[PDB]
């Protein structure tokens, strides 16, 4: 338990996904063309919910 | 309370400004008259709580806690003045200047009546704990061990942060007299829950259930030996202290709300002391007897008995004592061979007769010896937790030999048997270090021969 | 007017499109930028003309002296890039990803 | 000291999750506290319900 | 939120309503503060700078002080002007729509009935 | 100094924290009341200006 | 300054006694109910001003 | 879609688990093909094949988790008559982050997305219980 | 360099944002955005490297294209109303435009992937020019319009926005690229608390002024880069350490620093209009960022990293440390929290 499990569960485990998402989120290239592809979708994003929410 | 609050403060341009060949003395000698000074408010001759200003109070809770963090950084600049001896001036005085920082912000926690200035100075208490231990810790580990016990204690913290602002916005002052005047039903609902929880986990958190508490043990082992000192004597009971403070306005709720804190705590009191029994570290045995005696103060918490809150404040007192007197003495060995093991040192009763009668007398305190505020308490939790259910018994007993088991096993294998010849380096005794010893074990006679200072709010 | 300003609008967003999706040049991206620029200054001069508005015509005017300032500064960045490099290729400068 | 090395600092890096200490943690944290859960609900209940009906009478227990 | 009072007077620091107001006593605790957090500037420019902690530069210690007990009392001024308009307009709100903020009556504890939840 | 002291002073202290928490329950539903329909002093957003309107005669008399 | 040398002695007395100087302070801030409580409430008595200073 | 969201709330839970499991899967659905448009934007396949088939996975995958999730939700307030309960969420939760896992083959992340999935659509379930406002509109 | 082209871009990266938060008219708002930006490229583009002109570049590029959705915005406003300013009446659809455009040209996220790609490459005085003083204009016109703003898009780039900081700042081991990250969460708290409270967002975003102006004030000192070249201060300048640990668990928002302040209050904010969920969600991920700031900590200060031979000369040498800057900005951003009625307003 104290030596395996406990430490498996909780604080391991929150280590390694935040880990594991830190990589995800700062796997960029430095391509602006590929930047600027993620801008426009975001604002097709911010358009779709207007239109939603209205 | 600001008589006690101000010459503290004063106490750190004394640190800077004295000479390199008295800072130590000027520092031990005015901290001790300020512990002499905190004494002062053990005056209740009415049944009246002392509200000195608009934001310091004082309570039968709130007084021994002062007064035990007031006696006990002399105690901390005794213990951590050896290991300093070949340091720069400037380190030292930095050390003591955190040390006398821990006890003006762990005062004005104990005596600050509102919650919010509460969790700031609660936090504020948690800086120079992470970077006494980083910064004088031995090992490597250090480093691992601060970052466990500062985000245990922050993804503990900041629900109870967003609860006591939920508090404030509903009811309007989040003052701790107001709201145990005007205090509200809860209407038991799934916020209410939530809030429940929010506002307990800090607390929980910061004295260790069996699930949280991975990080105790490490910065108990990680830590200097004033680090483990101030831990293990007032932080968990700071937890303990907050868990009594914010319990009084989800009255109807904890009845059901506390049972898997309960639960937890009882088996986890059982299974950490199992770990003391095979445990190969000697700080590591100390940390996680006190995960089981901190155990015993949620579970009274959380029955909320007149009894258990009278047996908790007890073993509050009597735990931070003995466990700061073991945590001493294991220091002495540790100054002594420069390692941790306790199987390493075994004969030690043959070199060391009066520290052997430290050992002694600290491990009757560990258990549970009835001319003791450590029986005290752990006996009126005994009833208060039977009272609750009769079932209790069965793991109180259990807890019970296993914490005599343990303790006498560290006597036995530390003290007794045939000595290790070949550790030369075994100097006979500091005065120093027996002065420690010393200060640590006549509070508890005195504490044992009038126990109703030591009796909290309940009777 | 209804429909020609319909009309300029969607002209804005197909220049926005051009401008956010690069193909390898550059000056194509600036070209892009440009008739944004073009698509702005006609929508605000029939929208003066048509409302009378003329204390707000000077603000054609003044769009188009800021937009030709930061073409020009492009223009001048551009300059830079290839004599980096010699190319001018936006998928050739990467190198601050780490 | 390799002992205690072994002991202490190697156990986490050398674990490997398997179906069966997966079991075994699962049972050894839980199994328990499950267990006591169900004894002091059902003693609870059954003290709660004899005090409500009335049954149940505390002879002298003035300080509980 | 407050900026769009009536006789609001833009980019004025103190107006004369402030003058109204009962000023700091120039020795309590917010100025006193401000006066210590200038003497530890002092301090830590010296020692970042690799002098005399407090041996060195004594006008620059002393311009220190000065100045952020000066700054400090104005500005002490002005939130005390801020948090009067505040509680003046607040009040002046309540004056105006009673129907809004009744003065709810509370009764005694002799007719409500709290529920009592026993902790057997 | 005796027990009436420690009782007079923690009287003041309630009183004082209670008008505290009165007037903080005031300052929030003050708050939303005028949020929601604007009318008192505060959320007062601003306005095309009065003063910028020419009033002179045009050259249409239609306007 | 006719001591002088180890002049820091005095810095933790004046820290208690300025520390009981603002505890006094505190008292005559709050100052309410002076014999307003229903507990207390006594007459001024012939010779004397407040209840408690 | 508005509409369609909304009448995901019209009956209660345990009727009509056709229609909620259809709601969540096309909820899912849109939240696979956004997540795998930013995937697919930020980086690139080596080619449109390899592109399309994450595109697909991705969104196959969300879908799967709304599916079970929606699924197990209904089913489990049908076989327990007392609809507004938060633990038929996290039973769902925890359903959707076991067909997580069994997605990405990882028995870790399974046990992780059972537990985080269901705290959070427990956490749901008593915010549309009790009206918790999320993105509220400033009101002091 | 040369001294009049200095005054001339000098003045005008001043009175860009000075003519956007003077003037009420949003074509002037809009040239000084033109001012600002364009004033400001020169000051980066100036070692002539390859990274130096890339982050110019991409700076041009991605500010030019917010600065044309905002004048879109801006015209449609004109042809809907016939105003310079939306006054009450305009479209959601102009003000979603415009709260986009303006998240672009602050950076935050899902619009924070060059921030940290123009603060790498660019010396560390312009790094802190960017991001203090570029963010205060298009905060100046978000105030500005501070009802009729979608709270639904704000909320959700303010949550998005401090996620993406703290993962950000977890993973990166450059100082610039962790002062840019540091700032995508602090524009993540000021966004946030943007449609509640005007006064809120201006008191975060000073707090974050005078927080980062001596962090970066104390990278220029020794031209520290990397985490290992500010691990190895205890031999350069060991007075720094005290400071630098404070504003860094200042910056963290642990009690009792003043930086603990702006997340209290944006918090207390939150709890008032009820946005309990974001608010919990905002409070554990600036704990990660803590995490990070901690993590740099044990770097600098709490430890001591192996040092070099040249190390000596360093020692050697004399230096020289700005007065009235550093230490006065240091201790308002670390030992100020007692004053904080007085700081909200
Ligand atoms: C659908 C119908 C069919 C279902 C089925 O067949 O299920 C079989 C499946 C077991 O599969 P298996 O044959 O053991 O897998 C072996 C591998 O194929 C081969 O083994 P391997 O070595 O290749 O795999 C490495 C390792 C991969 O590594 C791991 O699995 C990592 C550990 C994951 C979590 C383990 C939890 C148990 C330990 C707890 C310790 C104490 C905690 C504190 C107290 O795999 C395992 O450990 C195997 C067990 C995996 C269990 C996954 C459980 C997911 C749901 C968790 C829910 C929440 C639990 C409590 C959380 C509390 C948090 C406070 O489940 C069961 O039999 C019971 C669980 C049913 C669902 C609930
Ligand atoms: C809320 C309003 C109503 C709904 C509105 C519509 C939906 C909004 C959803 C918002 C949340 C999700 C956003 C996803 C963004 C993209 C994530 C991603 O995949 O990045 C990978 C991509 C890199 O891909 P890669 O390098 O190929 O990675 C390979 C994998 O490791 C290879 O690993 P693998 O093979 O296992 O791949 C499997 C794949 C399969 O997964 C996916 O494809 C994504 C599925 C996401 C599902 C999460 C939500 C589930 C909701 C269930 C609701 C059930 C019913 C309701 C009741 C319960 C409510 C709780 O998983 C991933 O890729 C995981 C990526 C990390 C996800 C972390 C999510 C954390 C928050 C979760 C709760 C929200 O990274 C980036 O693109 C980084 C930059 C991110 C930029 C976007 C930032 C903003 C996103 C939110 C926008 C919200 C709307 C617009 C607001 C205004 C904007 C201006
Ligand atoms: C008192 C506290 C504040 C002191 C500020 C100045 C600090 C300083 O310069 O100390 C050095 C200086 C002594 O240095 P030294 O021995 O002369 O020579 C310097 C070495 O050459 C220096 O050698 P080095 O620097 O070349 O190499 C060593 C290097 C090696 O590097 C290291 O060792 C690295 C250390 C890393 C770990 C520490 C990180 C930072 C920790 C901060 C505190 C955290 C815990 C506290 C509680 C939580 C706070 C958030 O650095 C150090 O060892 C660090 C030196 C500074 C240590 C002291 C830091 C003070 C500020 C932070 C604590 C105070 C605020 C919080 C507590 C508040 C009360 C509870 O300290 C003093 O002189 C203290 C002041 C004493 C006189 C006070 C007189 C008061 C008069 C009042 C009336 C007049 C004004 C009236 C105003 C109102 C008018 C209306
Ligand atoms: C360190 C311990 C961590 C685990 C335990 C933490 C507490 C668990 C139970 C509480 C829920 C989560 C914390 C919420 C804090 C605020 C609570 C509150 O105010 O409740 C009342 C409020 C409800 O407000 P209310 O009560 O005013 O509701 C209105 C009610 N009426 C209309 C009747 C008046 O609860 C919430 O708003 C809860 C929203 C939570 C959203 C965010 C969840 C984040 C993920 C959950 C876990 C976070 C910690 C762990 C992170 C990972 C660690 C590894
Ligand atoms: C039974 C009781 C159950 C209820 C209670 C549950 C909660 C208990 C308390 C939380 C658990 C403990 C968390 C803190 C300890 C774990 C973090 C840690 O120690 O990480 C270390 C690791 C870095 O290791 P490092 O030392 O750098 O590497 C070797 C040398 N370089 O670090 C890393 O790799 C990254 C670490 C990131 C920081 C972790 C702490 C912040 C967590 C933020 C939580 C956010 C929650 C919301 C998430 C999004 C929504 C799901
Ligand atoms: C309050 C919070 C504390 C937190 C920690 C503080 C640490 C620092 C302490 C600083 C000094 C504070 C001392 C506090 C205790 C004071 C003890 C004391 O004098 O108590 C008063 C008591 C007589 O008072 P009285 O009213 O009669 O007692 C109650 C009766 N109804 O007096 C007496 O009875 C006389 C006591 C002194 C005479 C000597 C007693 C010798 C006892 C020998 C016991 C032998 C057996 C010990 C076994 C131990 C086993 C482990
Ligand atoms: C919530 C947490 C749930 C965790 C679920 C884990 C299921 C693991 C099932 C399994 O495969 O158990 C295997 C275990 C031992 O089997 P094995 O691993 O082959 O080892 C041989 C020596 N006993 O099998 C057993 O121990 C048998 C138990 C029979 C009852
Ligand atoms: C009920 C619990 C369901 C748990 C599903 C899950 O996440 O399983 C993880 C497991 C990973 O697969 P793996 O270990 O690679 O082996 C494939 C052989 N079936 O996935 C699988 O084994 C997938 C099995 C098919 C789907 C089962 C549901
Ligand atoms: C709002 C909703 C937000 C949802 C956020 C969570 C989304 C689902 C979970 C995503 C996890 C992504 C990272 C991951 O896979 O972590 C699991 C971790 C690694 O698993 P591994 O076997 O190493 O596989 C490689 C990773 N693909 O595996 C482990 O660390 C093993 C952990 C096993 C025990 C977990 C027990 C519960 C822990 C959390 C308790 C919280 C209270």
């Amino acid at each position: 338990l104290d030596l395996i499990w406990l430490e498996k569960t909780i604080p391991k485990s929150t280590s390694t996904l935040h880990t594991n998402m830190t990589t995800l989120t700062t796997n960029q290239k430095g391509l602006i063309k590929l930047y600027f592809m993620s801008f426009l979708i975001n604002i097709i994003l911010i358009i779709i919910l207007y239109s939603i929410n209205l | 309370m600001l008589k006690i609050i101000l010459p503290s403060l004063m106490l750190l341009p004394l640190t800077w400004l004295s000479s390199p060949k008295k800072t130590w003395t000027n520092v031990t000698s005015y901290s001790f008259l300020i512990s002499l000074t905190s004494l002062t408010l053990l005056w209740q001759t009415d049944e009246n709580y002392k509200n000195f200003s608009n934001m310091f109070s004082s309570d039968p809770l709130s007084t021994p806690l002062i007064i035990l963090t007031a006696w006990l950084l002399p105690l901390m600049l005794m213990a951590s003045q050896n290991h300093l001896k070949k340091d720069n001036n400037v380190l030292q005085k930095l050390y003591i200047s955190m040390l006398i920082s821990l006890q003006i912000l762990l005062i004005m926690t104990f005596s600050a009546t509102e919650l919010i200035m509460f969790y700031i100075l609660f936090e504020a208490t948690l800086i120079p704990t992470l970077i006494i231990i980083t910064r004088w810790g031995n090992q490597t580990e250090r480093l691992n061990a601060g970052i466990y016990f500062l985000f245990y204690t922050l993804i503990g913290s900041i629900p109870l942060l967003i609860a006591l602002i939920l508090i404030q916005n509903h009811v309007g002052t989040l003052n701790l007299m107001i709201l145990s005047f005007t205090t509200h039903t809860l209407d038991a609902s799934w916020s209410n829950n939530l809030l429940w929880l929010a506002c307990m986990m800090a607390f929980l958190i910061k004295m260790p259930l069996y699930g949280v508490h991975l990080w105790l043990p490490k910065a108990h082992v990680e830590a200097p030996i004033a680090g483990s000192m101030i831990l293990a004597a007032i932080l968990l009971k700071l937890g303990s202290y907050g868990m009594i403070r914010i319990s009084i306005i989800l009255d109807p709720l904890t009845k059901y709300m506390a049972y898997p804190f309960i639960l937890l705590s009882l088996w986890g009191m059982i299974m950490t002391s199992s770990i003391c029994l095979r445990q190969t570290d000697l700080k590591s045995l100390i940390a996680y007897s006190s995960v089981s005696h901190m155990a015993l103060v949620i579970a009274s918490i959380m029955i909320q008995t007149p009894w258990s809150f009278m047996g908790a404040t007890m073993l509050m007192i009597a735990h931070g004592l003995t466990s700061s007197l073991l945590f001493c003495l294991a220091n002495s060995n540790y100054e002594r061979i420069h390692s941790r093991t306790m199987i390493m040192a075994r004969g030690l009763q043959m070199v060391f007769p009066l520290m052997a009668t430290w050992w002694l007398m600290a491990s009757l305190a560990n258990l549970a010896l009835p001319p003791s505020i450590n029986l005290m308490g752990e006996l009126f939790i005994t009833m208060s937790l039977f009272s609750w259910s009769n079932f209790t018994i069965i793991l109180m007993g259990i807890n019970i030999i296993i914490t005599g088991m343990y303790s006498m096993y560290m006597i036995i294998t530390t003290q007794r048997g045939k000595l290790t010849n070949h550790m030369i380096n075994l100097q006979p005794s500091h005065t120093r270090e027996l002065t420690l010893m010393a200060l640590h074990m006549i509070p508890l006679i005195l504490l044992t021969t009038s126990p109703k200072l030591i009796t909290g709010l309940t009777m | 007017m209804p429909s020609t300003f319909f009309n300029l609008t969607m002209a804005f967003s197909l220049s926005l499109l051009g401008t956010l999706m690069f193909r390898s040049h550059l000056m194509s991206t600036l070209l892009c930028l440009e008739g944004m620029v073009l698509s702005l200054f006609i929508m605000t001069s029939v929208t003066s003309l048509n409302s009378n508005s003329m204390s707000s015509m000077p603000i054609p005017i003044t769009i188009l002296v800021f937009a030709a300032c930061e073409a020009a500064v492009g223009l001048a960045l551009l300059v830079k890039v290839s004599n980096t490099y010699g190319t001018d290729y936006v998928q050739n400068l990467n190198l601050l990803q780490c | 000291i390799r002992w205690t090395y072994a002991r202490s600092a190697n156990i986490y890096p050398n674990f490997r999750p398997t179906p069966k200490n997966s079991l075994l943690g699962a049972v050894a944290g839980f199994g328990p506290l499950i267990f006591w859960y169900y004894v002091f609900k059902t003693d609870r209940d059954r003290k709660e319900r004899l005090i409500q009906e009335g049954k149940l009478d505390r002879k002298f227990n003035i300080s509980y | 939120m407050m900026n769009g009072r009536p006789g609001h007077e833009p980019l004025k620091f103190l107006p004369d309503e402030a003058r109204s107001l009962p000023p700091p006593k120039l020795n309590d605790p917010r100025l006193v503060y401000m006066g210590l957090l200038g003497y530890c500037t002092g301090l830590m420019d010296n020692m970042l700078r690799m002098r005399p902690v407090m041996r060195a530069g004594l006008h620059r210690q002393l311009l220190f002080v000065t100045s952020f007990v000066f700054a400090g009392y104005f500005y002490l001024k002005r939130q005390n002007y801020l948090y009067a308009v505040k509680d003046h307009d607040m009040f002046g709100y309540i004056k105006l729509h009673p129907e809004d903020f009744p003065e709810k009556e509370k009764k005694t504890y002799a007719e409500i009935l709290e529920p009592f939840h026993p902790v057997r | 100094d005796g027990p009436e002291k420690n009782y007079e002073k923690t009287l003041a202290i309630l009183q004082i924290e209670s008008e505290k928490a009165e007037l903080r329950l005031k300052e929030q539903e003050v708050r939303r009341l005028m949020r929601a329909r604007g009318d008192g002093p505060w959320y007062q957003f601003p306005t095309p200006e009065k003063e910028f309107i020419d009033h002179s005669p045009k050259a249409t008399p239609d306007n | 300054q006719l001591l002088r040398e180890h002049w820091v002695h005095i810095l933790v007395p004046a820290g208690f006694v300025f520390g009981c100087y603002l505890d006094r302070k505190d008292d005559e801030k709050l100052t309410a109910f002076r014999n307003k409580s229903m507990l207390f409430q006594r007459e001024l008595r012939p010779n004397e001003e407040v209840t408690w200073k | 879609v508005k509409r369609f969201f909304e009448s995901y709330h019209e009956v209660p839970d345990g009727t009509q688990c056709h229609r909620k499991t259809y709601i969540t899967t096309a909820l899912g659905g849109i939240c696979g093909i956004i997540g795998s448009a930013y995937s697919v934007s930020l980086n690139p396949a080596d080619s449109t094949l390899e592109a399309v088939a994450r595109v697909g996975r991705y969104t196959f995958t969300a879908a799967a988790i709304g599916a079970m999730f929606g699924l197990t939700t209904c089913v489990s307030a049908q076989v327990r008559e007392k609809p507004d309960d938060p633990l038929n969420y996290f039973i769902g939760g925890c359903a959707g982050g076991l067909t997580l896992g069994a997605r990405t083959h990882s028995y870790g992340t399974a046990a992780m997305g059972c537990v985080y999935m269901g705290t959070a659509a427990a956490l749901f379930k008593i915010g549309k219980l009790e009206g918790w406002e999320l993105f509220p509109t400033p009101k002091v | 360099m040369n001294p009049i082209t200095l005054a001339i871009i000098y003045f005008t990266i001043f009175l860009g944002p000075v003519i956007t938060m003077s003037s009420t008219n949003l074509m002037l708002m809009w040239v000084g955005l033109e001012f600002s930006l364009l004033a400001i490229i020169p000051m980066l583009i100036n070692k002539k490297n390859p990274r130096s002109t890339e982050a110019a570049t991409k700076y041009f590029v991605t500010q030019a294209t917010a600065s044309m959705i905002i004048l879109l915005a801006i015209v449609l406003n004109y042809k809907q109303l016939g105003t310079w300013m939306f006054q009450q009446q305009t479209n959601g659809l102009i003000l979603n435009m415009t709260l986009m455009a303006l998240s672009m040209k602050l950076g935050l996220a899902p619009f924070h992937f060059w921030l940290p790609e123009v603060t790498q490459g660019i010396p560390l005085h312009m790094g802190l020019i960017l991001l203090t003083w570029q963010k205060i204009a298009p905060l100046s016109i978000l105030i500005q319009i501070y009802p009729l703003l979608n709270s639904t898009i704000i909320l959700m780039l303010a949550i998005t926005s401090i996620f993406m900081g703290a993962w950000g700042g977890l993973n990166q081991t450059q100082m610039r690229k962790i002062m840019a990250y540091s700032s995508i969460a602090h524009m993540g708290w000021m966004l946030a608390i943007l449609p509640y409270n005007p006064s809120l967002t201006l008191l975060n975003l000073m707090i974050y002024i005078i927080l980062t102006a001596p962090m970066f004030m104390a990278l220029m000192l020794n031209n520290s880069m990397t985490i290992n070249s500010i691990s190895l201060l205890w031999n350069k300048t060991p007075a720094m350490l005290t400071m630098i640990s404070l504003m860094l668990l200042s910056l963290g928002g642990l009690p009792p620093l003043t930086g603990f302040l702006p997340k209290w209050i944006i918090i207390t904010e939150l709890m008032k209009n009820n946005c309990l969920i974001m608010a919990t969600l905002m409070a554990m991920m600036a704990l990660l960022n803590l995490f990070f700031y901690t993590r740099l900590i044990y770097s600098t200060s709490l430890t001591m990293f192996p040092t070099n031979n040249n190390s000596k000369m360093m020692t050697h040498q004399t230096k020289t440390k700005p007065n009235l800057m550093f230490s006065t900005l240091a201790i308002m951003s670390t030992m100020t929290l007692p004053l904080a009625p007085q700081l909200i307003t």
